[PDB]
């Protein structure tokens, strides 16, 4: 069977411009494995992202968790893009602050 | 610590 | 408490060319320690902790041996049941497997698993009591004849209650300064007005350890579920964990909600009051 992917865009620690952090795309819930994940910075792709090993939950739906150490700021934006199988298009989550 | 054998379906 | 250690087994055929991908990584509760990639220059079973890196080479000598043992098995598996299942060859499909122990309290030997799925569905799994199988359909049945002949129970059985225990037991105390210790969450609570009468009260548990949490609302004392969010607990990538409750309430009525936190890291339960 197939499953969508559950999508979430967070920074580990409290957003402060000016103060480094890392940026988030937990996704979860997916079904098959293969996916593609790339943070996003003001529309662009971001090329030094890394990712957790592959791993899995008690059904069997997989998780992985996307990063990249980055320096949030009032104007600049960020957000994080999905594609799967279950997708007749990339899905898009933009970061909030308060999320 | 990984099991010893795996037996296959 | 309660402890466990956990492997995680993936395999994905590759029709196009070449061998399935393999992906393994072991833990020990919510902690990842080792982990093994077909895909990886090292083609060796790697640290993911501190605390494991104190063993010796013949321990990672070992590891490797039997986890590329377990690639292989899986990509047998991968064929095996594409006949089962009288599949084509040119999808893709998926093989899992995992396996471990947990001990109690008392850290004595609790409960084992061993379980399998084929492309993310139950295929066939150990019973609890480690001597009986769990098929569910056919072709899993074929599979259960077979292992039942061959008594794979049996020496599953003498793993999960001996050698895994006997690991879980070394490593919890090898890495004890972070495995035996809980982090209790750390909780404030956010304001955002969502219009002239309504605003939004978010709960936050932050770098807690384990993972297990639970946030509830509570309006004038009494649970409330109407009109609330909660996200699913997410890593903070440093080996924590975050969730967030939300509720949305009548501007200058905010007083009435309390958010209530459960840990094991917290000797009673948190509660939390808007400003």
């Amino acid at each position: 069977i197939q499953r969508t992917p559950k999508i979430q865009v967070y920074s580990r620690h409290p957003a402060e411009n000016g103060k480094s952090n890392f940026l988030n795309c937990y996704v979860s819930g997916f079904h098959p494995s293969d996916i593609e994940v790339d943070l996003l910075k003001n529309g662009e792709r971001i090329e030094k992202v890394e990712h957790s090993d592959l791993s899995f939950s008690k059904d069997w739906s997989f998780y992985l968790l996307y990063y990249t150490e980055f320096t949030p700021t009032e104007k600049d934006e960020y957000a994080c893009r999905v594609n799967h199988v279950t997708l007749s298009q990339p899905k898009i989550v933009k970061w909030d602050r308060d999320m | 610590s990984l099991y010893l054998t795996v037996a296959t379906l | 408490g309660s402890h466990s250690m956990r492997y995680f087994f993936t395999s994905v055929s590759r029709p196009g060319r070449g061998e399935p991908r393999f992906i393994a990584v072991g833990y020990v509760d919510d902690t990842q320690f080792v982990r093994f990639d077909s895909d990886a220059a090292s083609q060796r079973m790697e640290p993911r902790a501190p605390w494991i890196e104190q063993e010796g080479p013949e321990y990672w000598d070992g590891e490797t041996r039997k986890v590329k043992a377990h690639s292989q098995t899986h990509r047998v598996d991968l064929g095996t049941l594409r006949g089962y299942y009288n599949q084509s060859e040119a999808g893709s499909h998926t093989v899992q497997r995992m396996y471990g122990c947990d001990v109690g309290s008392d850290w004595r030997f609790l409960r084992g698993y061993h379980q399998y799925a084929y492309d993310g569905k139950d295929y066939i799994a150990l019973k609890e009591d480690l001597r009986s199988w769990t098929a569910a359909d056919m072709a899993a049945q074929t599979t259960k004849h077979k292992w039942e002949a061959a008594h794979v129970a049996e020496q599953l059985r003498a793993y999960l209650e001996g050698t895994c225990v006997e690991w879980l037991r070394r490593y919890l105390e090898n890495g004890k300064e972070t495995l035996q210790r809980t982090d209790a969450p750390k909780t404030h609570m956010t304001h955002h007005a969502v219009s002239d009468h309504e605003a939004t009260l978010r709960c936050w548990a932050l770098s807690f350890y384990p993972a297990e949490i639970t946030l509830t609302w509570q309006r004038d004392g009494e649970d409330q579920t109407q009109d609330t969010e909660l996200v699913e607990t997410r890593p903070a990538g440093d080996g924590t964990f975050q969730k967030w409750a939300a509720v949305v309430v009548p501007s200058g009525q905010e007083q009435r909600y309390t958010c209530h936190v459960q840990h094991e890291g917290l000797p009673k339960p948190l509660t939390l009051r808007w400003e």
